[PDB]
């Protein structure tokens, strides 16, 4: 309900949905290491890649 | 409470410790206080010093610029890069500091005024505006009848008329840690070029434009923005400007003297 | 006692027997970056004795109808030994100066100066159009000088030097504000300042931004009767303090 | 937009080559097309619309006038004004028009 | 539906009002501020500082630095004045365009009491006294040496410092006086007179001059701000 | 949120940023001390300043 | 009947606002999610993924595979450069079009340092060393190898890995830079220069080629989210 | 200073290390190791020539 | 902030001044001993007043 | 702005100087331009607009009238009436405008 701001801020939902919520804006999470790095073996940086 | 220092009585001394006499040499202002060289009554003190802080000072809206457009017009739109330079009631209020920094409050009053149509029985419905703010280096439209306008993903607000006035705040947009008020020294590493522009305090630009049609008779809108200085901190008093501002980019003038003159120096 | 003063630096001294206190910037010392406030990806260079001492720039004539001069700061150093070779091969630095200027004249002249030490000190050219060209805006260790004559309007790129409005448009009296020492021949000798780095980066480059200037203003003119020495002259001599420096280049 | 030099006054002798600079840079809020005219009061004289001249205006000066540099789209807009006669005094107006931005350049020749 | 009703003063467009606003762009992440020296947080950490007084006028010193410049020679006669000006310091043509004018000239009311540091920059052999007096409204300006001793004054003796800070008191029936040139708030007239001439040795000028400086007490304050009638337009720049 | 005034008032606070909270007006804090007297030495008021 | 007053800004729509609103189909109930492989959550995740750079372009060199081949060929003389272009991740007409640029092109401020693989495709039998110099702005560009050896350089040599990866500091006096074309931020030059000839055995050829990549940091960061330059429209499709 | 009583100045003592010349110009000779003396109720200054050499003695 | 009327009700101040409140309506208090009887030795209603 | 007396009755002899006079106070509610008027009703006799003044309007009365104070700025609109005659009998209106305030005197001059 009561969460803080970029202090606090307060948020009370009205309606009785899902899909009437507003944004949420503050889903901070990242993962590229899906991405950056796909390998099967892992790869230590300083060792030579092969 | 911010309350000033009330003043404590005194009596008649004959000492050696002389608080008058110093030395203005050393660029420390006095510090002396009446109870120093006269009798004093002791005064309890309940003024405040409130309404003389910064942001008692700065938070109060002020117009700064103002376009006009016609409806019935190819490209009748207006534009305006954003910038405080221009109006002198309040750019003279931002020159007091050199450093500012704040976060914005705009607010636009747009008014429309019927033009000499021609044909009969002119009814107009109500009209909608829309004010476009562009970052820098977005595209840019070139009319009004343009898809830059609808399939864009920059900030803008669409109003109509007999409503409150449209407002929208603006965060603190600047590449370093404060708006610079002033700027001494080049933009090329050459030395060469415009001498007092900095990319530091850029904002991008504003279009407007109507989204109704040319019904039967043209119509001029008029909108005027406000701004509102908010959390404010300043840096670095600076004096006041007394010469005439005479160009928005750079700080000519020309030279008047210190004061208007009396007749003798004794009067 | 409480008259002398002894300045000492990297290898330079500077030693006053009559002289004021000192004063400090806007309160505070100059020292290096903390980690907090640092922008650079690199790790900076710090000289830290070829360049922290005083450098004496060019000398100056009191005249009695003199008007005023100003040495922009971080310009005037450009060929002051290792101070302008490190200028030159970096990018970004950040300094902190310790002015001093000093003018001694006997018991029967009279006079005052006002050492003042604007921060951003943007100037206005002679013609509303135009803006002032970098040779007539300051030079290498050399004093421009005010005037007490308005400049006239057919001149195209030269500046506005009329004194009792400090060339910046503003009014000549309220220069006060800023950290500042008066020279006055009476009681003082010798005006000394300790300005830290003012500004809304953390570091800049020095070639393209003068983030200072140093202002002489005789408020007082200078005077004397039929016998005394009728040259009297004016030198400052400036060190920087608490340098550094980034990112490594070819000279320009 | 900014112009270098809004005004100034430049001197040549008959018969000399005219040098009439026009510099400026691009501030950051300027992304539209580029336009840059020249004018003359003693009319346009030559135009830059679309990447392209036109140059053929004022039939006083055919041939007498054109661009210098081959980087127009970098803040060169000046002029190789050719043989200088007695009928070629005139105050110049070097506008340039970037959305959203406008810069003059006020060039009184004298000769 | 929650039952509301709309009271006067609404889809008004108040100057100096404060409310919330919708964000223009959502979770803008500014820039770490820095301790940048010299941080002001209340205007009357201005009126403090010291600024000269253009106490010289005259209609052709006024476009030189010979404003500030206050004339002392060594006179013949005894008790004469030196100059002399009224305080009111918004209205009066002469501490208006000092620091503390352009800092009064943004609010209407102000309160406390005012210094005024002078500084001999005279010679190093002369001496002198000089008689600093402020006489409260209610009769005219003091014409005499007489009577200007009468109301609040230093007598002030020239050696080895260079200043004297005659504070003006704060002496008003009402708590505020307007910065406006009024009558009903007058706030008295400041003279300085010769106590003892000056005298100087052989070879050495005998026309001197005195700096003189404004600035408010620990005690001062404003109020009703407004704009100043100082700054004209009328185009856009 | 519940404060003093110029008795109480209430704020509450509704949206999600910080650029969006109403001005402050109540940041009462001063400190001369860096504009009136920038010296390295103290100087007292009694004794002569040299 | 409570009572209430309406501010300014009502009645308004801002385009970038985030409020509850009616449903327009209650109760439903949408079909259960699926993890689907490999999903994005942050658009910095598309900034670490390496892209080739066209930087040959040489306006014929453009509507082709050639315009990501970087010529190197066994030269005669010593210290030659091979290529240069100035770093301007959003402005550039070399790093525009690449996967940085086409993120890049919606933001408008941007920060953090920047990798540079390079990937010597040649022969199998052929050796060489190369100069990798990053030359911070100033000065104009270096045009002598014994000039940009002064910047930020890495020597490359090549043997049984086929890579080097020069990473770009973030040397600059603000906390972000521009990236439309400016010059109060400019952010230097990169150049590369032979260190030593590309020699090669007999039957071999002589002219190999090179290609180079871009990425970013683990400290990169964006900011003031607009649209892009890029794509036009006139009419609906 | 054995001079008068009245008479004030400012002089730079400077011992500029060699490899170079002689300094020839102020501008020059406050490079190296200085002081700037000034005159007043006292009337000396010692200007302390620092020992700067590669090797530990030197020859006389 | 809750009190009562001429049963109960609720205020709540939302602006930060004193001059923006209500009006109070509720100061019911007065004392005429100062107009009705301004004498200084006390006056016994029964007693006669000489 | 505020007169002292708005109306009085002033009595001269013919061939004397007649003393009009007007003053006035200025509240802190006034900061606009000055201007100061006067009529005759037997048509503006002499105006003060800009610092100014224009005095040539009456050509019964000319150079007959011209103000007394140097300070006109401060509260003195009086004017010297000089030569009185027999023709001079009416009633004069010192009407001063600075805004945003107004005020006027009626002077019923008799002979």
């Amino acid at each position: 309900q009561v969460s803080t701001q970029k202090i606090h801020y307060t948020n009370i939902n009205y309606y009785k949905d899902a899909a009437s919520n507003s944004a949420n804006r503050q889903d901070f999470t990242q993962d590229p290491g899906k991405f950056t790095e796909p390998v099967k073996d892992i790869m230590v940086k300083t060792m030579p890649a092969l | 409470v911010a309350r000033v220092a009330d003043t404590i009585s005194s009596r008649p001394t004959n000492s050696e410790s002389i608080p008058a006499l110093t030395a203005a040499e050393t660029g420390h202002t006095s510090q002396v206080v009446p109870s120093d060289t006269m009798q004093t009554r002791h005064v309890k003190n309940y003024h405040s010093r409130s309404e003389s802080s910064i942001e008692n000072f700065l938070c109060r809206s002020a117009c700064v610029y103002y376009a006009t457009y016609t409806n019935n017009s190819k490209k009748g739109f207006a534009e305006w890069v954003i910038n405080t330079r221009q109006v002198a009631q309040l750019r003279r209020k931002l020159e007091l500091f050199t450093y500012l920094r704040f976060d914005l409050e705009l607010t636009f009053v747009i008014t429309s005024a019927q033009q000499p149509s021609t044909a009969s029985s002119v009814d107009a419905p109500v009209q909608t505006h829309q004010i476009m703010y562009v970052p820098p280096g977005g595209p840019v439209p070139t009319k009004v009848k343009d898809y830059a306008w609808q399939t864009s993903t920059n900030p803008s607000v669409f109003w109509t008329e007999g409503n409150a006035p449209p407002r929208m705040s603006i965060p603190f947009i600047s590449i370093g840690n404060a708006y610079s008020c002033f700027y001494d020294g080049w933009t090329q590493f050459s030395r060469n070029g415009v001498y007092g522009i900095n990319t530091l305090n850029n904002m991008g630009t504003l279009y407007m434009r109507h989204v109704n049609e040319a019904g039967q008779g043209p119509i001029k809108s008029t909108v005027r923005i406000y701004f509102k200085p908010k959390h404010v901190k300043a840096w670095v008093p600076r004096p006041p400007r007394l010469c005439q501002y005479e160009k928005q980019k750079n700080v000519n003038f020309s030279p008047i003297g210190v004061t208007t003159s009396r007749t003798d120096i004794i009067t | 006692s409480d008259r002398v003063r002894s300045i000492t630096l990297g290898n330079s001294t500077i030693t006053t027997q009559e002289c004021a206190n000192v004063v400090v910037g806007y309160g505070v010392w100059p020292e290096y970056l903390k980690d907090n406030e640092a922008t650079a990806e690199d790790q900076p260079t710090q000289p830290d004795v070829a360049t922290c001492r005083f450098y004496t720039l060019e000398s100056v004539q009191w005249m009695k109808n003199s008007a005023g001069w100003w040495w922009k700061l971080p310009d005037a150093l450009s060929q002051m030994g290792l101070f302008g070779q490190n200028m030159q091969y970096h990018y970004l630095g950040r300094t902190g100066y310790t002015i001093h200027v000093q003018c001694n004249a006997s018991k029967f002249h009279q006079g005052c100066l006002l050492v003042v030490c604007v921060p951003e000190a943007e100037m206005g050219c002679s013609n509303l159009n135009n803006t002032p060209e970098f040779s007539e805006l300051s030079g290498g260790d050399s004093a421009r000088m005010f005037t007490d004559t308005q400049v006239g309007e057919s001149n195209a790129k030269k500046v506005q030097t009329a004194v009792w409005n400090a060339g910046m448009g503003v009014g000549v009296g309220n220069l006060t504000i800023f950290p500042h020492q008066w020279i006055n021949l009476r009681t003082n000798n010798s005006a000394t300042l300790v300005m830290p780095y003012i500004n809304s980066v953390p570091m800049d480059n020095m070639f393209r931004h003068n983030n200072l200037t140093l202002m002489i203003i005789p408020f007082v003119p200078l005077n004397y009767s039929e016998g005394s020495s009728p040259y009297v002259p004016i030198t400052v001599t400036i060190a920087p303090m608490c340098a550094e420096y980034n990112g490594l280049r070819l000279a320009s | 937009l900014s112009i270098t030099t809004p005004e100034e006054m430049i001197e040549k002798a008959k018969g000399e080559t005219a040098y009439l600079p026009c510099k400026f840079t691009l501030s950051p809020e300027d992304q539209g097309p580029l336009d840059i005219e020249w004018l003359i009061s003693p009319q346009v004289i030559i135009l830059y619309s679309g990447d392209k001249i036109y140059d053929d205006y004022y039939p006083d000066l055919k041939g007498r006038v054109h661009f210098t540099s081959n980087d127009l789209k970098s803040g060169d807009a000046s002029i190789n004004v050719t043989n200088l006669q007695l009928s070629d005094i005139g105050t110049y107006q070097c506008k340039v028009k970037k959305a959203p931005g406008v810069a003059n350049k006020k060039i009184h020749l004298v000769v | 539906g929650l039952p509301v009703m709309t009271t006067p003063g609404s889809t008004q467009f108040l100057t100096s009002d404060d409310f919330q606003s919708p964000s223009a762009m959502p979770q803008f992440d500014v820039t770490p501020e820095m301790q940048i020296p010299g941080r002001v947080n209340n205007l009357m950490e201005i009126a403090e500082v010291d600024s000269v007084v253009p106490v010289n006028n005259t209609e052709d010193n006024v476009s030189s630095l010979k404003a500030y410049q206050i004339p002392v020679q060594s006179n013949s006669d005894n008790g004469k004045q030196v100059f002399g000006f009224p305080l009111q310091p918004g209205a009066n043509n002469v501490l208006n365009r000092t620091l503390l004018g352009e800092i009064l000239n943004y609010y209407t009311h102000w309160s406390g009491s005012i210094k005024l540091t002078f500084m001999f920059c005279g010679s190093a052999m002369a001496t002198g006294k000089f008689l600093l007096a402020y006489s409260p409204p209610g009769a005219g300006v003091p014409k005499n040496r007489k009577d200007a001793m009468l109301g609040t004054h230093v007598i002030w003796d020239v050696g080895l410092q260079s200043s004297c800070v005659l504070c003006v008191p704060w002496i008003s029936q009402t708590h505020y006086r307007y910065v406006v040139e009024d009558e009903y708030t007058a706030a008295g007239y400041v003279t300085c007179w010769y106590q003892t001439n000056i005298v100087v040795p052989a070879d050495v000028q005998s026309s001197c001059d005195i700096l003189c400086f404004v600035s408010a007490c620990n005690d001062f304050s404003v109020r009703m701000l407004k704009d100043t009638p100082f700054i004209r337009q009328d185009t856009f720049y």
